[PDB]
């Protein structure tokens, strides 16, 4: 049997080679992004967005972020998806942002995500799975997001309830705005210090 | 075959989060422990990238940003296998690089390290494996770079690379060094990985009679992610 | 103190002239064997330069040919002393480097390798070692060059060197190597040496308290030149 | 006691260190060069010219070679030289230069150096001090040159006498030519083979 | 795959052209190097041989020459594998072998030994490699053989070999030994391969649980050739 | 990765196994042989003949030579030739021989090849690759065969041109003549000393 | 010669500041990396103390504080050098001490410990060192001090000493121990240094050809300091 | 090369070494302080104040602290002050306290320094360096005091500039206050914890 290759820090510049648009550099004629909503892209769309701060409140203006979930009928595009369901054909799942240089700022454009199933017949609340890359972060650190507006269903969810330090379960709940009609739930994530955000090892 | 969970990630083969000898890892580290979950669906599937979408020289550092010229450096090729932890080779995964160039600089608005930039040099590529779990690229080696963690710390020649395959639970962000350099023993980020036989792990051999005459050198360096476990009696996935 | 003649050269810590694994040697080695002397003026005198006709980057090979802009590579400062062989330091000997430019090219008509050229290196330098003996010049890391001796054959990165000193006896050009290069235990040049710690005195060693915070490496690499004999009885010389 | 550093071959760029004009690279404003007469330079002006030719006969078109000698009257300028006489002040006694790379043929301007002092109080004839470097020489060749029309000082030199083949002595003089008014010697050097030049271990 | 040129021979794993210990080299053997090419066409390419040319007992010693009855000596089989260097598999390569019969005697005008000549023996035998590589042959074990070389010099047991394989690059002629003759040891012949993991190489294997009860020994015994390397990028073979 | 299998002479009695005719031993009903001309065999035929000589001027009586070679068109009978053309159907194009034990002679009926790319759109001169092994020599040696009567072609050869001792390409070109119609080339093989014919590491 | 910065302190060659088995340390120690600085004039340059000023007995703690009689204890002298990490002598550099008495009492306000005080004793001591670092002071040898770190803790008997030098970044405060001495093996203030040869680095040796018969043994015991490197290129400092 | 010898803590009786009279020690005619201004020294004379915190918010009444500083001028009394420029001769440019054993309070009486040059041509802030040692630091914690009142020429400071964290720079500001016609910065040193105040290594 084989060890897993170890990780090691992204770095300051893992734009280079993961966002290259947003160090200027014109490479690719297809750029990965953060925008998961294709025309034809059924659900509602929402707009996530917020700010990961370090251990002094500082945010982090070099952070990278990817998300990954299901379509808006709780199906994953991809092939281990067990559901025997026809997933939405126009949702890639996947996305990629960097933190604006200048205020720390990160978002997303897609679709509010259906449930999917959990493990032994249960049913998991809707969540989009989230994972942060930084200098200084030695590992990708993985979390989830949840949306106020499902208390019922976060309240039954199998993995919110396996925390249990009850107090730390809604650092994992993004909160429902609504700015010019558009849906937007706003996520801070806070690496370290007090109402740190909840990290799993997955 | 009906597939179960990937196996548990074994903590003791990774740096830790707050690692004191790399400064920047003080503030970016969770003080809470990590809290782990059994694996849902969520966990054990991932998106799939198109070979479609690809450019041709999306794998070749050397010409994928080339203007007036080729960039200055040395000519080398990277090739080698990506396999999950049981052996099994991986399969259409996604493999991006970003590294500086024969200086030691970055094409990025934060390097402002003296070493010269280099107008035909972009310094990222991306390539498929294939269902072999095989990838190849070329670049120009790149150069140690200085940084401020002490303040005369210097970074051995290195690539990053990222993983994109069959599972989330695999997502993997790492850098891979060149057989011999001696800042490899110096270096603090790769000290942050406790045992010596995984810092071995990330250093590419020189691969000699892959080299193409007059033309460019080869090092090898293969890949290991997370494997998953089949499943013979009850499947609670879901 | 009267100087006598220098020691002898010690034929078994060089290079025989032929030296069939390094293929032009075959034909360009004398097939008598050397004709020893004994010591005359000619043989212990040598040339003097004088300080006042180097320019101010004659030691400088990352400034010295630059026109637009700064070469492209490693920015490395070698440094070292040379000694003769009894210990004393050698002063005001001439010092000559030339050397490949980062992507193993050379700035001659003869080479066509597809490296690149870099417009703002020229690979040349020179510098006279000060009382102490100690020499010091800036520059960029050589690539490793491919060339044909066997058809996939790369010389290690190297500068290549010559000292004119005291003695015409001491007379030396040969060529230093990087601490850790993987090229070095293969190339057939440096093979022709007999002994593993005469190959190993051409390797320049990392020096890690001299670099240059944000700046350039260091390497350290001494030189040892044959020694003059001091006479207390009969002075044959003349 | 410490080893003599171990000798490689110059390699084929020799040039680019050792003559960077011929390699076409003007970085230094001083050359060293191949002419040894200054205007004020004593003694009578020679031209020393020759081929070096491998173990096929042919010419060597990448060769790097140096001469040393003394002035008019046989004084080194050199610290070294004990002699206790003034040397010629405009007179270096050294002078490098390479093969043209088309047809191999080497040159010096120079003077006819006088004759030097030799061990135990014996005479050397006339001679200068060469030295050849190039790609496939592992370790420069020492040699040196006599002149044809010094025939009486040759017969008693003691480096030529010291020669036991006295067949090969030949090989070290160097043929008296006279191309308009200049005095021409003409000392090819052939490393391998018949007529091979005598190189010594000095 | 768009193959490339065979990897270089490296020859420091074989014996050089002059090796005056084995006598008959001294004047056969070329003064001059060999001059290095890169390959074309010409050298990536061989011949195909067809099994329909094939006899029957093409591979078969014993019988292949039996005229009266059977030969004198021990019944042996040879098989093992053909790779290229790269560990895959030779496909349909003519392998020929040739030897000596039980007395160390070659049916052969110029072989003048006194051991005696066996009737029934031939000596000589051909077959292809089949998809995985594999060769199999059966023979009469053959004796060591006196030679002058020095007066009492003395070849171990032996079988001559020949492969045409791929590419005439890996065109290969040899020998192999059987495991424990004390006359390996002393050979000038085997000596002129400079290392001993080389000349260990060259000695087949008793392979006990493939004896043939009340019948034969076995042999196993591979061979490695010149391997292909694979272009991803530029295809300047032609 | 494995090391090459390492070479050993092919002694003396090579004939046993490689042409048993020559050594009077009928076990094969089909014989390879030096005869590459087929009935249909298309092209101009050719004999090429030679002998081999050791250091001492004396012709090798125990050797054996191979050739391989591209048919009329320049396309080789290999499944590696990438030309895309189609090969003559009727040729082989190998053939193997051995030196008569008493006059040292070796011949090949085939015919003349047609010229074949080089590397780099570059286009070879017509050339047979020939192989020589006997007693003596530990590694088959390599060399080419080219044609005197295809000087402007050999001029532009790549390989003969990759040969910096000029001189020596000589070595590499066989003499027409014509002996009762029938054309023949003669090309003899000079292992080791004057006039040594060029020997390849391919 | 034009000075540059001093080198980089080694951090790994120093006891971090969060030692937990030295429990006071807990609450005295940032949470937050160090800033490394490139250097200025401001850490470069030091003051200087002229020699004026010290009286002849301030390195004689055996007789500096003598009023009724000599202080009880064993009688000896500590010499050694001063020098920079490239060997270099430091020069009229400021080494203060102070240390227990025989009994293991400090005479300070804070000391409560059951050892007894010594009327002729008081403790401290300075001197600069010469030009060629060399220090000499003579002393009482001070007894092992108990502590509360665990309850039962016991430093080795031990000399504090402090230097000031030529840059403020050489500014350093440590402690030397005795040969031999069983409790240095125990100490958890010495195990806060991370390397057993750093911990070596600080035991003052038996110097037997040094003692003085019938009078005073000699401990001899050498100090290391950071190095300013020299500058041959550009001078960056101002 | 030799590695520094490494630190230890100064202990908590640091002053029977180094301030013999706080602990009531009369060894020495000519005793260290903490008073930089003689009569003669040039400039306005500022008294520097504070207390030094652990991470309980407790003053260190064991604490030993020195500072080193410019002249008024902006010149080192340092023989490796380069700036050619003269020093005021009345000014040792250093100093040694310790904290009060009861209040935890320690006090330097000093001159405000002038400017000193940077690296590469830039200006550096007026500032003074300031070391702590003490029982529980093993090794001395450097830091430097900046001064409100000279807010522009701070906000051009490279050290304080180097700072990536915004918010930590103002933990090394001293704030200035009058008492009676007395000018004072109070500096408060907080070695852990919530305003842990910046140390440097240098
Ligand atoms: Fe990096
Ligand atoms: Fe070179
Ligand atoms: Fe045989
Ligand atoms: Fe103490």
């Amino acid at each position: 049997e084989l060890k897993e290759t170890p990780s090691q820090t992204g770095g300051p510049y893992v734009h280079i080679g993961l966002l290259p648009k947003q160090a200027n550099i014109e490479v690719f004629e297809h750029n990965l992004d953060n925008n998961l909503v294709q025309d034809n892209t059924q659900g509602q769309r929402i707009r996530l967005e917020g700010q990961v701060f370090d251990g002094l409140g500082l945010p982090l203006r070099d952070v990278l972020i990817e998300i990954w979930q299901a379509d808006t009928n709780g199906v994953y595009p991809s092939q281990a998806d067990t559901q025997g369901k026809q997933v939405d054909p126009n949702f890639l799942g996947w996305g990629r942002t960097g933190a604006d240089f200048g205020t720390g700022f990160w978002s997303f454009n897609t679709i509010k995500p259906g449930a999917v199933p959990g493990r032994k017949g249960s049913t998991q609340a809707p969540h989009i799975s989230l994972i942060i890359f930084a200098r200084g972060i030695n590992i990708g650190l993985h979390t989830r997001v949840y949306f106020d507006d499902e208390a019922e269903a976060n309240a039954k969810d199998p993995v919110l309830n396996s925390i249990e330090w009850a107090t730390r379960r809604q650092t994992l709940v993004a909160k429902r705005e609504e700015r010019d009609g558009e849906v937007v739930y706003r996520f801070d994530i806070r690496i370290q210090g007090e109402n740190e955000t909840v990290f799993f090892d997955i | 075959i009906i597939w179960g969970a990937y196996a548990q990630r074994n903590t003791e083969d990774h740096p830790p989060a707050y690692a004191p000898g790399y400064k920047t890892s003080v503030l970016r580290s969770p003080k809470n422990a990590l809290i782990s979950i059994a694996e849902t669906l969520s966990e054990v599937t991932a998106p799939h990238f198109s070979a479609d979408k690809f450019g041709p020289k999306d794998n070749d550092l050397i010409l994928n940003y080339a203007k007036d010229g080729l960039p200055i450096g040395e000519r080398v090729i990277v090739h080698g296998y990506v396999r999950d932890q049981f052996g099994r080779p991986v399969k259409n995964a996604l493999v991006e690089v970003w590294q500086a160039n024969a200086s030691g600089r970055y094409r990025h608005p934060n390097d402002q390290y003296i070493g010269a930039m280099d107008p035909n040099f972009g310094g990222c590529g991306r390539m498929l494996t294939d269902d072999n779990g095989y990838y190849v690229f070329r670049t120009i080696k790149p150069g140690p770079y200085p940084w401020r963690n002490r303040i005369n710390e210097w970074r051995p020649a290195h690539i990053h690379f990222s993983l994109i395959a069959d599972g989330w639970a695999q997502r993997l962000i790492s850098q891979f060094y060149f057989e011999g350099d001696t800042l490899i023993d110096s270096c603090p980020i790769l000290k942050t990985i406790p045992s010596e036989q995984q810092r071995r792990a990330l250093i590419a051999l020189e691969d000699k009679s892959n080299f193409i005459e007059a033309d460019s050198r080869c090092y090898r360096f293969d890949i290991t992610l997370r494997g998953r476990r089949a499943t013979y009696f009850e499947n609670d996935l879901t």
